[PDB]
């Protein structure tokens, strides 16, 4: 329904945020504005149906707000690109 | 190790057989080094461009090597073979979590192949170079109160190979497989189903027979196929033919005066391989009968008489030479049949 | 985590072990009985043959602790957020915006307060969880509370006892398995409050408010004391009667002005929640009102109907007694006020000075304004009294 | 109605009569829908797992199970079976 | 052992193959002395500067060593050589339990690997001093969901 | 919970990884006795 | 507190460190039989 | 003020300006408590 608080998939991020464009800030999903570019934001879009786009153990959230093992390599933090040794 | 179904299975724990003559030398159940960890349908453990693995081992904790007696010894330096057979294959299936944490220790498919088996009826699919298996649902009409949907072969088919339909004909890829493009096999009590089915049924298409539990059905495509109408897979070309009238099965007739000739230059079959070449003929009116000649390794003579409809004769032929001439088939006869 | 529970099932002893046996087999009524406990004289809480259960209870998941916040999250009836109807019934998948936009304004800003054992989990529910209500709640509690996992013949899960007041920020649609669910976000507001600590309630109000009387002229005392003691009727009913508006006077208006300013000189250093005994004449109802009735069930729905999430004020001098217990000279009344008193807020407790100064008597500014949040009633005998949790506003 | 004997959370009308997945929510089947993509289902309203296999019909006809399944046994009366 | 991906593998346990001509003499899982507790992507188990492991038991106590044949034995003394194949490599990866604590036990790159590999598409990176390999998630267009 | 200490269950190779990613190395070698210390650096490329 | 005693899982190599780091090494040596203490010392460089 | 966005028991402003650990609470930190 029309309003930017549906999570169907139930991963903290909205459906308008992952169709079109989003970022974290302060670990919170925020919409994307172009303005965000110059100060080194990357915008990430990502499945709204499925709570693990790219079918690694890490949700959306979880890989866009770097939420997970340091270790990790930074290119594996956009939803689709997997985590994969 | 290959998997033909539609789900993957983790940790492929195979039991197989070892079989000389008449005895079973050993039966091992695989050790954590003949584990396969991941097996998608139509892929193999281990992947495309790897060597096979080595089964060397019998106990539990792969320290004791398979041995075997002196006059085993004397028959496999004598030229025997060991076969081996495999009995039961164990594995798991991953569930996922709300979260997509998938899970898959604990989850036998051992206690599940017992009850897909005992209500499903088993489907093959013999394409070139690629095989698929799988179990479709049946209707139990003894018990009032099964409430699962109904499905004829040809739906069963559709649903199971995911079947595509052009003009009420099934093709898998690009492939017709309709009943009469096709081979199907089927066992005794599935023939004597069929047969029993198609005399009560109206259309008597084998396709429209209801499908139901314990069906064992196998589906060959063919090598080379000839429709007149849109397909032709043959290399060579043949002699005669005639497509001015919608005829046949489809649209087809290739009959005149004259008798159809093809020669399979033998360079693209299979080097000892044994054939059979079907097809459909029909005569309007009662006439005469059908030289039908194959040589392929022996020149075999057989006889044909037609009738009103279409019948198959599927008549059969052997090749042994991969380096001989090329092999001839003839159909004289004529009469102005189909 | 069923290696935490063995290692902490140990330490508890006999009586721990009986009382969580019983709570295993008879959650439901026990809990049903902590809600509705406090709320009956001072004879009946000592008299029960349930009332060791529950303080063994409490003892037992006040044993355990948690050294950080961190998140809970179980399934919540959306009756004890102030909404009386369903959202979407058992056998239905998916639930309207319209029924999502009047939950969304119904919660808006109310808080709401449990007081009973309650059965939470630290995961989301996946697979193999029952689903009692469309409404889901990821609860934060905060440092330093109840928490003592319990395990059952295969799974483990976790009962806590709740004192304090949730609010909910944003809700959400969510779907689980098919179905259409709410997801709420709450947090814990902290706060003081004596259920039944009558010994450490005085210990905290003369603790507190000893000291008050030092920072005032003994004149101010005086008039003070002896408008408590001797016009408590009569100022009260001057106020309730529009005194400024029909007869005006200074001879009244000083003594409303100088008691204004003694109870907005000290304000409180911690959220309390304070309970009044409403007289039915407050709500403009009369003994033989039939909408007074509260025996039959459709007054008490209609009174939650007309009056719950309305606005309540009292131009009087409102007087407030902290303990939670019936009180002989406040037995008939039917409506106890449950007001939560936040910080920074007016209010001087009048039981630390000498003598006796009423029962835990507490004076407010007149005029103040007051926010229902939810009304429910419990069974008293074989009549059934009222609760509302009112809020106090700036 | 809104009945649902198996509690695999689609409705008993949807399963015997056909029906789709879009956004996680069972529907009504409808000819229009063939064009674009969809499939129709029909599965048994007495049995949460009309095939046999571990995964529920829902489950199946979602796609909400393991994504390297092949997509012909997303209907409810092809088992995922290796 | 290397490691050309984007996340670190945990209890690296690798199975290999041995092959002299088109005869598979053995495979071996790696027992408890050849398990790399840590690889992170972009590392090498030993480290740099370290010598390798040594793979010279197939027993699952790793108290049996690696036998070969006679024949097997005359054709390495002729010059012929022995390749080895990894066939598949097992691991963990570290997730946050209910208090926060990193955990790998009970996690497992398997149960991933076969969704991975297939809703994505291969990219190889090669360059001189190392290649990098990529999964990226390609769409189906045949699925309107 | 109880003050207990508990040793069982709790890998450092969890954090080995982690704790080599985010920080920097430096070692002390004094006489008779060397110090090995990690001490976490900033990301310049990440706002966050 | 009903007497129930568990040792299974209660090492005291969890606490060896602990209490060396913090206490000091008392001994007694009599005649035939000796002693071995460690007392509780503070630490004056943590005003804590 | 009161916010503890990554709930470890120390106020944001705290952990940005320089805190200490007084009585097992944190504190401001003050230039005399060196
Ligand atoms: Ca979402
Ligand atoms: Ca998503
Ligand atoms: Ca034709
Ligand atoms: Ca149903
Ligand atoms: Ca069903
Ligand atoms: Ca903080």
């Amino acid at each position: 329904w029309e309003d930017e608080d549906l999570d169907t998939d139930n991963d903290n991020i909205p459906d308008s945020y992952e169709r079109n464009g989003y970022t974290i800030k302060d670990l919170i999903a925020v919409k994307w504005e172009d303005s965000f570019a110059e100060q080194g934001y990357k915008k990430y879009v990502s499945n709204y149906l499925e709570s693990n786009t790219a079918g690694d153990p890490y949700t959306d959230y979880e890989k866009a707000s770097g939420s997970f093992d340091k270790a990790i390599k930074t290119e594996a933090r956009d939803p689709l690109v997997a985590a994969y040794p | 190790y290959y998997n033909t179904g539609t789900a993957p299975m983790y940790k492929v724990t195979p039991t197989t057989n070892l079989v000389l003559d008449g005895d079973t030398l050993s039966t091992i159940k695989a050790q954590e080094n003949q584990i396969g960890n991941n097996l998608s349908p139509g892929d193999t453990y281990p992947k495309k461009g790897l060597s096979p693995l080595a089964l060397n081992t019998m106990d539990q904790f792969s320290s004791r090597l398979i041995p075997i007696n002196y006059d085993q010894l004397k028959k496999l330096d004598a030229g025997k073979q060991i076969k081996l057979e495999t009995t039961q294959v164990s594995g798991n299936f991953g569930t996922k979590n709300s979260s997509g944490q998938i899970v898959t220790e604990g989850n036998s498919w051992s206690d599940y192949i017992s009850q897909i088996d005992s209500i499903s009826a088993s489907i093959i699919l013999d394409t070139e170079n690629e095989s698929y298996e799988r179990r479709v649902t049946a209707k139990n009409l003894q018990d009032p109160e099964d409430k699962t949907p109904e499905l004829t072969i040809g739906e069963a088919i559709e649903k199971a190979f995911g079947a595509t339909k052009k003009d009420g004909l099934l093709y898998f890829n690009d492939i017709p497989i309709d009943e009469s493009c096709v081979e199907l096999i089927f066992d005794d009590n599935t023939a004597n189903k069929i047969k029993d089915s198609l005399k009560t049924l109206s259309d008597k298409k084998i396709y429209n027979v209801k499908l139901e539990r314990g069906m064992n059905i196998l589906i060959k495509t063919p090598t080379y196929f000839t429709n007149f109408d849109d397909y032709n897979n043959y290399p060579s070309t043949w002699s005669n033919v005639n497509t001015t009238n919608q005829d046949g099965l489809q649209g087809s007739a290739n009959k005149l005066n004259g008798e159809t000739k093809i020669k399979i230059p033998m360079s693209e079959l299979k080097p000892y391989k044994r054939y059979v070449f079907s097809g459909y003929s029909k005569d309007p009116l009662t006439s005469n009968s059908i030289i039908v000649k194959i040589k392929a390794k022996e020149e075999k003579t057989d006889y044909l008489v037609p009738e009103q409809g279409y019948t198959k004769f599927s008549y059969e032929f052997e090749t042994t030479e991969k380096d001989s001439s090329n092999i001839e088939i003839t159909l004289i006869g004529s009469g102005t049949t189909y | 985590e069923r290696k935490e529970a063995e290692r902490i099932e140990q330490k508890l002893e006999r009586s721990e072990k009986e009382a969580l046996e019983s709570y295993k087999k008879d959650s439901v009524e026990i809990s049903k009985y902590s809600q509705t406990r406090n709320y009956f004289y001072d004879y009946q809480i000592e008299a029960n043959s349930r009332e060791k259960e529950y303080k063994e209870l409490r003892n037992a998941i006040s044993k355990n602790k948690i050294d950080k916040p961190m998140y809970v999250y179980y399934f919540e009836s959306p009756e004890k957020f102030a909404f009386n109807k369903v959202i979407r019934t058992e056998n239905q998948n998916e639930i309207s915006l319209e029924k999502f936009n009047e939950f969304k304004e119904t919660i808006q800003n109310k808080l709401f307060k449990q007081d009973g054992f309650k059965d939470i989990s630290l995961y989301e529910p996946g697979k193999g969880d029952e689903k009692p209500t469309p409404l889901l709640m990821h609860l934060k509690l905060p440092r330093n509370t109840g928490m003592l996992p319990y395990t059952n013949t295969n799974n483990v899960s976790t009962l806590i006892e709740q004192g304090y007041s949730i609010k909910i920020d944003k809700i959400v649609r969510i779907v689980i398995d098919g179905k259409h669910y709410i997801k709420a976000e709450a947090s814990v507001v902290s706060s003081l409050d004596f259920k039944d600590d009558v010994s450490k309630g005085d210990s905290w109000g003369k603790a507190n408010y000893n000291d008050w009387s030092n920072k005032l002229t003994p004149n101010e005392l005086a008039d003070v004391n002896d408008y408590m003691r001797g016009g408590y009727t009569a100022i009260n009913n001057y106020l309730i009667s529009n005194g400024p508006v029909n007869n005006p006077n200074p001879e009244l208006d000083s003594k409303i002005t100088n008691i204004e300013n003694a109870l907005k000189r000290e304000p409180i250093p911690t959220n309390l929640t304070v309970y009044r005994r409403s007289g039915p004449q407050e709500f403009g109802l009369t003994l033989t009102s039939p909408e007074y009735d509260f025996n039959k069930l459709e007054n008490i729905d209609a009174f939650k109907s007309k009056w719950e999430g309305q606005a309540l004020s009292y131009p009087n001098f409102i007087s407030t007694s902290i303990g939670s217990v019936n009180m002989s000279a406040f037995a008939k009344r039917k409506i106890v006020l449950r007001i939560t008193i936040p910080k920074g807020s007016p209010g001087a407790y009048l039981s630390a000075i000498p003598g006796y100064a009423g029962e835990y008597e507490v004076l407010l500014n007149h005029g103040s304004k007051f926010k229902i949040n939810k009304i429910d009633s419990y069974k008293d005998g074989t009549i059934t009294k009222l609760i509302v949790d009112a809020t106090l506003i700036p």
